């Protein structure tokens, strides 16, 4: 699915976030 | 019919091994327990509002958590955690209960090899901060 | 050393979840939680025994649940429920985690249609008797 | 074996055909 992919991504991004956040 | 006989039972079994797990945890997974729970507290906003944006299958969450699992952070991991989390907070009840023990076992099953040394080194620095 | 990070999601998640579906149970529901409690209790040590009496993974226990439900009675459902949560006792780990999830599909996946009026009526009148 | 299965289902099922009456008794 196009749209899972996508929100899939966002979250992805959310988790680097999360990641570069305790740096 | 006057109760969910199956909702009744989840929560006597979850709270039970609730209990059980936590209770054999060493010290210093007790400590990792906690910061995950910090941790899953800080990104639950953000989740909740990307998981809203897209608001409308047992499938998509599943593929999610496996999307934030494919080969990995800590960050990702912890996401993924608090995705099933969420899950099972709208998974309570009848036919509902059969979908999150399946998507905590994608969780645990698409785990990569070193989780266990990446989380323990990233969720102490969760301690150090907090 | 190190931590096993499965064990410390699990006891994450299991928490959280007990707590969510705590939270969503109707009064009646949640009074019947309490009778399920202690009816729990009484049937533990017996069957715990029984379970000395023989042997000493998720097929025995699961063979025992399926026996259990073999249509039933809520005493036998409530005796198929202490036997997961005895095994979840001991299945605190790893491997035994998926264990744990096969056997309370087993429990489930197997309950009567009547379950639901039949425990109502059931763990309601242990409520009253234990009051 | 299995059937020391068949022995144990049974014994917890007397347990449990026990637990239905007593826990509604008294
Ligand atoms: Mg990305
Ligand atoms: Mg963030
Ligand atoms: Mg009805
Ligand atoms: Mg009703
Ligand atoms: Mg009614
Ligand atoms: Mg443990
Ligand atoms: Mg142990
Ligand atoms: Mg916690
Ligand atoms: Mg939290
Ligand atoms: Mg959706
Ligand atoms: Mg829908
Ligand atoms: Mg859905
Ligand atoms: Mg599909
Ligand atoms: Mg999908
Ligand atoms: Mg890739
Ligand atoms: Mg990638
Ligand atoms: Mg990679
Ligand atoms: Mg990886
Ligand atoms: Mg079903
Ligand atoms: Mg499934
Ligand atoms: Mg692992
Ligand atoms: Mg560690
Ligand atoms: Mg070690
Ligand atoms: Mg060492
Ligand atoms: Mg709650
Ligand atoms: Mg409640
Ligand atoms: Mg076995
Ligand atoms: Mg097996
Ligand atoms: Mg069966
Ligand atoms: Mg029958
Ligand atoms: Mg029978
Ligand atoms: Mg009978
Ligand atoms: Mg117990
Ligand atoms: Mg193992
Ligand atoms: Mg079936
Ligand atoms: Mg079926
Ligand atoms: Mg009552
Ligand atoms: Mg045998
Ligand atoms: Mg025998
Ligand atoms: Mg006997
Ligand atoms: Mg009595």
């Amino acid at each position: 699915d196009a749209s899972t992919k996508k929100l899939s991504e966002c979250l992805k991004r959310i988790g680097d976030e999360l990641d570069s956040n305790m740096e | 019919d006057d109760i969910d006989a199956s909702a009744v039972m989840a929560a006597y079994l979850a709270r039970e091994y609730a209990e059980a797990v936590e209770e054999q945890l060493t010290p210093r997974e007790r400590d990792a327990l906690e910061a995950l729970r910090v941790s899953g507290e800080e990104v639950r906003s953000p989740l909740l509002q990307e998981l809203s944006n897209a608001g409308e299958n047992s499938h998509i969450p599943a593929a999610l958590v496996s999307a934030l699992l494919e080969a990995t952070s800590p960050g990702r991991m912890v996401t993924a955690v608090e995705l099933c989390a969420q899950m099972g907070r709208l998974w309570t009840r009848g036919r509902q209960l059969v979908d999150f023990m399946r998507l905590v076992y994608v969780l645990l099953d698409r785990l990569p090899p070193t989780a266990d040394e990446d989380l323990g080194a990233w969720l102490q620095a969760v301690a150090r901060v907090h």
